[PDB]
Protein backbone atom coordinates (compact mmCIF):
# COMPACT_ATOMS: atom_id res chain seq x y z
CA UNK A 1 0.00 0.00 0.00
CA UNK A 2 1.12 3.74 -0.27
CA UNK A 3 1.55 4.85 3.68
CA UNK A 4 0.85 8.44 3.99
CA UNK A 5 2.20 9.80 7.29
CA UNK A 6 0.87 13.19 8.31
CA UNK A 7 2.83 15.99 10.54
CA UNK A 8 2.84 17.36 12.80
CA UNK A 9 0.27 15.12 14.70
CA UNK A 10 -0.99 18.49 16.40
CA UNK A 11 -0.79 21.69 15.67
CA UNK A 12 -2.33 24.82 18.02
CA UNK A 13 -2.26 28.41 16.57
CA UNK A 14 -4.41 31.75 17.33
CA UNK A 15 -6.41 33.12 14.81
CA UNK A 16 -4.99 35.18 11.90
CA UNK A 17 -2.21 32.54 11.83
CA UNK A 18 -1.03 30.45 8.79
CA UNK A 19 -1.87 27.06 9.38
CA UNK A 20 0.97 24.29 7.15
CA UNK A 21 -0.42 20.65 7.26
CA UNK A 22 2.00 18.02 5.83
CA UNK A 23 1.53 14.49 4.53
CA UNK A 24 3.90 12.69 2.79
CA UNK A 25 3.90 9.40 0.89
CA UNK A 26 5.87 5.95 0.31
CA UNK A 27 6.01 6.40 -3.14
CA UNK A 28 4.50 8.95 -5.72
CA UNK A 29 1.01 9.82 -5.59
CA UNK A 30 0.07 12.22 -9.03
CA UNK A 31 -1.69 15.16 -8.07
CA UNK A 32 -4.64 14.31 -9.36
CA UNK A 33 -5.33 11.73 -6.92
CA UNK A 34 -4.15 13.39 -3.12
CA UNK A 35 -7.57 14.72 -1.13
CA UNK A 36 -7.57 16.28 2.20
CA UNK A 37 -10.85 15.86 4.47
CA UNK A 38 -12.02 18.43 7.47
CA UNK A 39 -13.49 16.39 9.92
CA UNK A 40 -15.23 18.27 13.40
CA UNK A 41 -15.59 16.11 16.06
CA UNK A 42 -18.36 13.60 15.68
CA UNK A 43 -19.47 14.95 12.34
CA UNK A 44 -19.32 13.60 8.71
CA UNK A 45 -15.66 14.35 7.33
CA UNK A 46 -15.94 16.92 4.62
CA UNK A 47 -14.14 16.96 1.26
CA UNK A 48 -11.81 20.13 1.20
CA UNK A 49 -9.20 19.71 -1.44
CA UNK A 50 -9.38 17.55 -4.34
CA UNK A 51 -6.35 16.55 -7.12
CA UNK A 52 -3.78 17.89 -4.57
CA UNK A 53 -4.73 21.83 -5.84
CA UNK A 54 -8.37 22.07 -6.11
CA UNK A 55 -10.95 23.64 -3.73
CA UNK A 56 -14.29 21.45 -3.45
CA UNK A 57 -17.38 23.06 -3.87
CA UNK A 58 -18.20 25.50 -0.75
CA UNK A 59 -14.55 25.75 0.72
CA UNK A 60 -13.28 29.25 1.43
CA UNK A 61 -10.24 30.81 -0.13
CA UNK A 62 -7.97 30.72 2.91
CA UNK A 63 -7.81 27.12 2.21
CA UNK A 64 -5.50 26.06 -0.21
CA UNK A 65 -3.74 22.70 -1.40
CA UNK A 66 -0.38 21.88 -3.05
CA UNK A 67 2.73 19.71 -3.77
CA UNK A 68 3.44 16.49 -6.04
CA UNK A 69 5.52 13.67 -5.98
CA UNK A 70 6.00 12.31 -1.73
CA UNK A 71 5.30 16.16 -0.27
CA UNK A 72 1.64 17.68 -0.17
CA UNK A 73 0.28 20.70 1.86
CA UNK A 74 -3.17 21.88 3.57
CA UNK A 75 -2.15 25.48 4.30
CA UNK A 76 -5.09 27.99 5.94
CA UNK A 77 -3.44 30.79 5.62
CA UNK A 78 -5.58 33.12 8.07
CA UNK A 79 -7.03 30.55 10.62
CA UNK A 80 -10.36 31.45 12.17
CA UNK A 81 -11.70 29.92 14.84
CA UNK A 82 -14.48 27.66 13.20
CA UNK A 83 -11.32 26.11 11.42
CA UNK A 84 -10.45 23.55 14.34
CA UNK A 85 -10.53 19.94 13.14
CA UNK A 86 -8.72 16.93 12.46
CA UNK A 87 -7.77 17.16 8.94
CA UNK A 88 -7.10 14.04 6.90
CA UNK A 89 -5.14 13.53 3.63
CA UNK A 90 -5.94 10.55 1.04
CA UNK A 91 -4.32 9.20 -1.76
CA UNK A 92 -7.14 7.81 -4.65
CA UNK A 93 -4.45 6.38 -7.28
CA UNK A 94 -4.37 3.19 -6.53
CA UNK A 95 -6.02 0.81 -3.94
CA UNK A 96 -6.34 1.01 -0.74
CA UNK A 97 -7.13 4.34 -1.08
CA UNK A 98 -5.06 5.16 2.30
CA UNK A 99 -5.75 8.10 4.55
CA UNK A 100 -3.10 9.80 6.81
CA UNK A 101 -3.61 9.76 10.30
CA UNK A 102 -4.77 13.12 10.36
CA UNK A 103 -3.38 15.84 12.13
CA UNK A 104 -5.28 17.86 15.06
CA UNK A 105 -5.43 21.58 14.73
CA UNK A 106 -6.54 23.49 17.89
CA UNK A 107 -7.32 26.83 18.11
CA UNK A 108 -5.16 29.10 20.70
CA UNK A 109 -6.65 31.68 22.54
CA UNK A 110 -5.84 34.07 25.91
CA UNK A 111 -6.19 32.26 28.87
CA UNK A 112 -9.73 32.00 30.21
CA UNK A 113 -10.60 30.46 34.04
CA UNK A 114 -13.75 28.43 34.26
CA UNK A 115 -16.50 29.17 36.06
CA UNK A 116 -17.68 26.34 38.44
CA UNK A 117 -21.25 24.80 39.48
CA UNK A 118 -22.12 21.64 41.28
CA UNK A 119 -25.65 19.33 40.97
CA UNK A 120 -26.20 17.02 43.74
CA UNK A 121 -28.32 13.83 42.89
CA UNK A 122 -31.98 13.88 42.33
CA UNK A 123 -34.27 12.85 44.46
CA UNK A 124 -35.63 10.37 41.50
CA UNK A 125 -32.02 9.14 41.08
CA UNK A 126 -31.47 8.49 44.76
CA UNK A 127 -34.60 6.09 44.16
CA UNK A 128 -32.47 3.89 42.46
CA UNK A 129 -29.78 3.18 44.58
CA UNK A 130 -27.17 4.84 43.16
CA UNK A 131 -25.87 8.94 43.47
CA UNK A 132 -24.37 11.09 40.61
CA UNK A 133 -22.57 14.72 41.61
CA UNK A 134 -21.81 16.69 38.87
CA UNK A 135 -19.72 19.49 38.95
CA UNK A 136 -19.46 22.14 35.61
CA UNK A 137 -15.94 23.46 34.73
CA UNK A 138 -17.70 26.23 32.01
CA UNK A 139 -16.14 28.07 29.29
CA UNK A 140 -12.69 28.03 30.26
CA UNK A 141 -9.17 27.80 28.11
CA UNK A 142 -6.61 26.28 27.89
CA UNK A 143 -7.96 22.48 27.94
CA UNK A 144 -6.15 21.44 30.76
CA UNK A 145 -7.59 21.33 34.25
CA UNK A 146 -7.69 19.74 37.54
CA UNK A 147 -10.57 18.70 39.61
CA UNK A 148 -10.40 17.17 42.82
CA UNK A 149 -13.33 15.81 44.71
CA UNK A 150 -13.98 15.78 48.69
CA UNK A 151 -16.31 14.37 50.64
CA UNK A 152 -16.57 15.16 54.07
CA UNK A 153 -13.00 16.88 53.31
CA UNK A 154 -11.88 13.17 52.84
CA UNK A 155 -10.27 13.29 48.65
CA UNK A 156 -11.74 10.82 46.59
CA UNK A 157 -10.00 8.67 44.04
CA UNK A 158 -11.49 6.50 41.39
CA UNK A 159 -15.01 6.79 41.57
CA UNK A 160 -15.09 10.06 39.04
CA UNK A 161 -15.19 10.61 35.35
CA UNK A 162 -14.66 13.37 33.17
CA UNK A 163 -15.36 14.54 29.69
CA UNK A 164 -14.89 17.72 27.65
CA UNK A 165 -16.68 19.57 25.08
CA UNK A 166 -15.24 20.25 21.86
CA UNK A 167 -13.61 23.96 21.43
CA UNK A 168 -16.50 26.91 21.38
CA UNK A 169 -16.81 27.79 17.56
CA UNK A 170 -16.99 31.25 18.04
CA UNK A 171 -14.70 32.13 21.33
CA UNK A 172 -12.25 28.71 21.36
CA UNK A 173 -13.01 27.84 24.98
CA UNK A 174 -14.04 24.55 26.73
CA UNK A 175 -16.25 23.19 28.90
CA UNK A 176 -15.67 20.33 30.89
CA UNK A 177 -18.22 17.89 33.27
CA UNK A 178 -16.77 15.41 36.55
CA UNK A 179 -19.20 12.97 37.19
CA UNK A 180 -18.80 11.72 40.87
CA UNK A 181 -20.71 8.30 41.57
CA UNK A 182 -21.53 6.85 45.10
CA UNK A 183 -24.13 4.04 46.48
CA UNK A 184 -27.45 6.17 47.85
CA UNK A 185 -26.10 4.96 51.29
CA UNK A 186 -22.81 6.25 51.05
CA UNK A 187 -24.10 9.78 49.90
CA UNK A 188 -26.65 10.06 52.84
CA UNK A 189 -24.32 8.86 55.27
CA UNK A 190 -22.16 12.09 54.31
CA UNK A 191 -22.46 16.12 54.33
CA UNK A 192 -20.10 17.69 52.54
CA UNK A 193 -19.90 17.80 48.86
CA UNK A 194 -16.95 19.46 47.37
CA UNK A 195 -15.21 20.02 43.81
CA UNK A 196 -11.67 21.83 43.50
CA UNK A 197 -10.77 22.98 40.33
CA UNK A 198 -6.94 23.98 39.90
CA UNK A 199 -6.99 25.74 36.53
CA UNK A 200 -3.92 28.47 34.99
CA UNK A 201 -6.58 31.09 34.41
CA UNK A 202 -7.28 30.97 38.26
CA UNK A 203 -5.22 33.41 40.61
CA UNK A 204 -6.16 30.38 43.12
CA UNK A 205 -7.89 26.79 42.66
CA UNK A 206 -11.42 27.16 43.28
CA UNK A 207 -13.74 24.54 45.36
CA UNK A 208 -17.41 24.72 45.01
CA UNK A 209 -19.54 22.76 47.38
CA UNK A 210 -22.80 22.35 48.93
CA UNK A 211 -24.74 20.64 51.89
CA UNK A 212 -27.24 17.33 51.25
CA UNK A 213 -30.30 18.61 51.65
CA UNK A 214 -29.89 22.57 50.99
CA UNK A 215 -32.15 24.80 49.18
CA UNK B 1 -29.34 19.65 -2.56
CA UNK B 2 -26.62 16.74 -2.46
CA UNK B 3 -28.02 13.87 0.13
CA UNK B 4 -26.23 10.70 1.09
CA UNK B 5 -28.30 9.06 3.38
CA UNK B 6 -27.37 6.09 5.27
CA UNK B 7 -29.27 3.17 7.33
CA UNK B 8 -28.58 -0.64 8.50
CA UNK B 9 -26.24 -0.30 11.07
CA UNK B 10 -26.40 -0.37 14.25
CA UNK B 11 -26.15 -3.08 17.16
CA UNK B 12 -25.40 -6.63 15.80
CA UNK B 13 -24.29 -9.94 17.84
CA UNK B 14 -20.62 -10.89 17.22
CA UNK B 15 -20.33 -13.43 14.25
CA UNK B 16 -23.27 -11.31 12.91
CA UNK B 17 -23.55 -9.65 9.58
CA UNK B 18 -25.37 -6.19 8.57
CA UNK B 19 -26.56 -4.66 5.05
CA UNK B 20 -25.82 -0.51 5.09
CA UNK B 21 -27.18 1.18 2.96
CA UNK B 22 -26.37 4.89 1.58
CA UNK B 23 -29.18 6.53 -1.01
CA UNK B 24 -27.63 9.08 -2.97
CA UNK B 25 -29.17 12.62 -4.65
CA UNK B 26 -27.91 15.70 -5.71
CA UNK B 27 -25.41 14.95 -8.48
CA UNK B 28 -24.74 11.85 -11.17
CA UNK B 29 -24.05 9.33 -8.85
CA UNK B 30 -23.64 6.51 -11.67
CA UNK B 31 -20.66 8.22 -13.05
CA UNK B 32 -18.36 8.24 -9.94
CA UNK B 33 -16.01 5.76 -8.26
CA UNK B 34 -17.47 5.24 -4.68
CA UNK B 35 -16.21 3.89 -1.32
CA UNK B 36 -16.71 2.80 2.18
CA UNK B 37 -14.62 4.78 4.89
CA UNK B 38 -14.87 3.80 8.33
CA UNK B 39 -13.67 4.67 11.85
CA UNK B 40 -13.64 2.90 15.25
CA UNK B 41 -14.07 5.30 18.49
CA UNK B 42 -11.25 7.61 18.67
CA UNK B 43 -9.61 6.76 15.97
CA UNK B 44 -9.26 7.74 12.61
CA UNK B 45 -10.43 7.27 8.94
CA UNK B 46 -9.53 3.75 7.40
CA UNK B 47 -10.44 3.30 4.33
CA UNK B 48 -12.20 -0.09 3.68
CA UNK B 49 -13.56 -0.93 -0.21
CA UNK B 50 -14.31 0.92 -3.47
CA UNK B 51 -16.45 0.32 -6.89
CA UNK B 52 -16.41 1.29 -9.93
CA UNK B 53 -19.14 3.26 -12.00
CA UNK B 54 -20.47 -0.04 -13.42
CA UNK B 55 -19.89 -2.19 -10.32
CA UNK B 56 -17.19 -3.95 -12.74
CA UNK B 57 -14.17 -3.52 -10.31
CA UNK B 58 -13.71 -3.48 -6.83
CA UNK B 59 -11.05 -3.71 -4.16
CA UNK B 60 -11.23 -4.06 -0.43
CA UNK B 61 -8.94 -3.86 2.57
CA UNK B 62 -7.22 -7.36 3.55
CA UNK B 63 -9.15 -7.87 6.72
CA UNK B 64 -12.19 -7.59 5.04
CA UNK B 65 -11.71 -9.20 2.06
CA UNK B 66 -13.91 -12.18 1.77
CA UNK B 67 -16.49 -11.38 4.11
CA UNK B 68 -17.69 -7.55 3.59
CA UNK B 69 -18.87 -6.78 -0.27
CA UNK B 70 -19.09 -3.39 -1.77
CA UNK B 71 -22.20 -3.11 -4.44
CA UNK B 72 -24.51 -0.49 -6.15
CA UNK B 73 -27.48 -0.10 -7.65
CA UNK B 74 -27.46 2.95 -9.99
CA UNK B 75 -30.92 2.71 -10.92
CA UNK B 76 -31.59 3.40 -7.54
CA UNK B 77 -28.72 5.67 -7.05
CA UNK B 78 -27.66 3.87 -4.00
CA UNK B 79 -24.16 2.24 -2.50
CA UNK B 80 -23.93 -1.03 -0.18
CA UNK B 81 -21.95 -2.67 1.96
CA UNK B 82 -22.89 -6.25 3.32
CA UNK B 83 -20.85 -7.35 6.46
CA UNK B 84 -20.61 -10.73 7.77
CA UNK B 85 -18.30 -12.78 10.16
CA UNK B 86 -18.39 -9.23 12.41
CA UNK B 87 -16.25 -8.77 15.30
CA UNK B 88 -14.82 -6.22 17.80
CA UNK B 89 -12.56 -4.84 15.54
CA UNK B 90 -15.07 -4.21 12.93
CA UNK B 91 -17.20 -1.72 15.27
CA UNK B 92 -17.14 1.84 13.97
CA UNK B 93 -18.99 5.05 11.90
CA UNK B 94 -19.17 3.92 8.52
CA UNK B 95 -19.40 6.45 6.04
CA UNK B 96 -20.33 5.94 1.96
CA UNK B 97 -17.59 8.12 0.63
CA UNK B 98 -17.98 9.65 -3.36
CA UNK B 99 -14.78 9.60 -5.54
CA UNK B 100 -13.09 13.19 -4.56
CA UNK B 101 -13.32 14.00 -7.96
CA UNK B 102 -16.82 14.53 -7.55
CA UNK B 103 -15.30 17.88 -6.36
CA UNK B 104 -18.17 18.48 -3.52
CA UNK B 105 -17.73 19.22 0.28
CA UNK B 106 -20.59 17.49 1.54
CA UNK B 107 -19.62 13.90 -1.28
CA UNK B 108 -20.14 11.74 2.29
CA UNK B 109 -22.85 9.84 4.09
CA UNK B 110 -23.90 10.83 7.73
CA UNK B 111 -22.67 7.82 9.16
CA UNK B 112 -24.13 4.99 10.70
CA UNK B 113 -22.41 3.35 14.07
CA UNK B 114 -22.04 -0.28 13.69
CA UNK B 115 -21.55 -1.51 17.57
CA UNK B 116 -20.48 -5.13 17.58
CA UNK B 117 -21.38 -6.44 21.28
CA UNK B 118 -23.37 -9.33 22.80
CA UNK B 119 -25.26 -6.66 24.92
CA UNK B 120 -28.83 -5.61 24.82
CA UNK B 121 -30.41 -2.21 23.80
CA UNK B 122 -30.56 -0.59 26.91
CA UNK B 123 -32.57 2.96 27.45
CA UNK B 124 -31.58 5.62 28.82
CA UNK B 125 -33.08 7.18 32.78
CA UNK B 126 -32.64 10.83 32.45
CA UNK B 127 -32.11 12.75 35.39
CA UNK B 128 -32.58 16.68 36.16
CA UNK B 129 -29.45 18.65 36.75
CA UNK B 130 -30.92 22.04 39.10
CA UNK B 131 -27.78 23.62 41.01
CA UNK B 132 -29.18 24.69 44.92
CA UNK B 133 -30.39 27.99 45.43
CA UNK B 134 -27.15 28.39 47.98
CA UNK B 135 -25.03 27.37 45.69
CA UNK B 136 -26.25 29.64 42.41
CA UNK B 137 -24.20 33.07 42.93
CA UNK B 138 -24.62 35.28 40.06
CA UNK B 139 -26.98 36.50 36.60
CA UNK B 140 -25.96 33.28 34.95
CA UNK B 141 -27.69 29.76 35.99
CA UNK B 142 -26.62 26.09 35.11
CA UNK B 143 -29.25 23.61 34.46
CA UNK B 144 -29.13 20.36 32.64
CA UNK B 145 -30.00 16.85 32.37
CA UNK B 146 -27.44 13.34 33.43
CA UNK B 147 -28.59 10.81 30.57
CA UNK B 148 -27.67 7.64 32.34
CA UNK B 149 -27.24 4.17 31.88
CA UNK B 150 -27.80 3.42 28.12
CA UNK B 151 -26.85 1.23 25.46
CA UNK B 152 -25.33 1.54 22.63
CA UNK B 153 -24.57 4.84 21.57
CA UNK B 154 -25.79 7.08 20.38
CA UNK B 155 -28.18 9.67 22.05
CA UNK B 156 -29.44 13.27 20.85
CA UNK B 157 -30.16 16.28 23.35
CA UNK B 158 -31.96 19.20 22.54
CA UNK B 159 -33.36 21.82 25.02
CA UNK B 160 -36.98 23.06 24.42
CA UNK B 161 -37.35 21.08 21.28
CA UNK B 162 -34.32 22.77 19.44
CA UNK B 163 -35.75 26.34 20.63
CA UNK B 164 -32.37 26.90 23.06
CA UNK B 165 -29.34 25.77 21.20
CA UNK B 166 -27.22 29.26 22.95
CA UNK B 167 -25.10 27.77 25.85
CA UNK B 168 -25.48 24.45 25.50
CA UNK B 169 -23.03 21.89 25.84
CA UNK B 170 -23.73 17.94 25.21
CA UNK B 171 -21.17 16.11 26.56
CA UNK B 172 -19.12 13.44 24.86
CA UNK B 173 -20.36 10.06 26.11
CA UNK B 174 -18.59 8.17 28.92
CA UNK B 175 -18.35 4.41 29.02
CA UNK B 176 -19.08 3.41 32.65
CA UNK B 177 -17.53 0.13 34.26
CA UNK B 178 -20.94 -1.67 33.95
CA UNK B 179 -20.74 -1.02 29.92
CA UNK B 180 -23.52 1.70 29.81
CA UNK B 181 -22.98 4.91 28.52
CA UNK B 182 -23.77 8.02 29.94
CA UNK B 183 -23.60 11.63 29.31
CA UNK B 184 -24.63 15.17 30.61
CA UNK B 185 -26.00 17.80 28.85
CA UNK B 186 -25.81 21.65 30.21
CA UNK B 187 -27.39 24.71 29.38
CA UNK B 188 -26.20 28.42 30.76
CA UNK B 189 -28.57 30.88 31.22
CA UNK B 190 -30.11 33.82 33.20
CA UNK B 191 -31.10 33.60 36.72
CA UNK B 192 -33.48 36.34 35.55
CA UNK B 193 -35.29 33.56 33.30
CA UNK B 194 -36.07 31.00 35.95
CA UNK B 195 -38.56 32.72 36.86
CA UNK B 196 -40.45 32.56 33.68
CA UNK B 197 -38.79 29.89 31.54
CA UNK B 198 -39.40 25.83 31.35
CA UNK B 199 -36.51 24.32 30.58
CA UNK B 200 -37.03 20.67 28.87
CA UNK B 201 -34.54 18.47 27.79
CA UNK B 202 -35.31 16.08 25.09
CA UNK B 203 -33.78 12.69 25.20
CA UNK B 204 -33.92 10.78 22.11
CA UNK B 205 -32.43 7.11 21.95
CA UNK B 206 -32.94 5.48 18.61
CA UNK B 207 -31.32 1.93 19.62
CA UNK B 208 -34.01 1.36 22.37
CA UNK B 209 -36.56 3.57 20.48
CA UNK B 210 -36.77 5.75 23.78
CA UNK B 211 -37.63 9.55 24.17
CA UNK B 212 -37.40 11.13 27.40
CA UNK B 213 -38.56 14.67 27.97
CA UNK B 214 -37.65 15.66 31.40
CA UNK B 215 -38.65 19.37 32.86
CA UNK B 216 -35.90 20.85 34.79
CA UNK B 217 -37.25 22.30 37.69
CA UNK B 218 -35.16 25.36 39.28
CA UNK B 219 -34.17 25.40 43.13
CA UNK B 220 -35.02 28.46 45.60
CA UNK B 221 -34.81 28.83 49.41
NA1 LIG C 1 -6.38 -3.28 7.70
Amino acid sequence: EIVLTQSPGTLSLSPGDRATHSCRASQSVSRSYLAWYQQKPGQTPRLFIYGASNRATGIPDRFSGSGSGTYFTLTISRLEPEDFAVYYCQQYDSAPDTFGQGTRLEIKRTVAAPSVFIFPPSDEQLKSGTASVVCLLNNFYPREAKVQWKVDNALQSGNSQESVTEQDSKDSTYSLSSTLTLSKADYEKHKVYACEVTHQGLSSPVTKSFNRGEC
Amino acid sequence: EVQLVESGGGLVQPGGSLRLSCAVSGFPFSSYWMSWVRQAPGKGLEWVANIKEDGSEKYYVDSVKGRFTISRDNAKNSLYLQMNSLRAEDTAVYYCATDPDVGLSDSWGQGTLVTVSSASTKGPSVFPLAPSSKSTSGGTAALGCLVKDYFPEPVTVSWNSGALTSGVHTFPAVLQSSGLYSLSSVVTVPSSSLGTQTYICNVNHKPSNTKVDKKVEPKSC
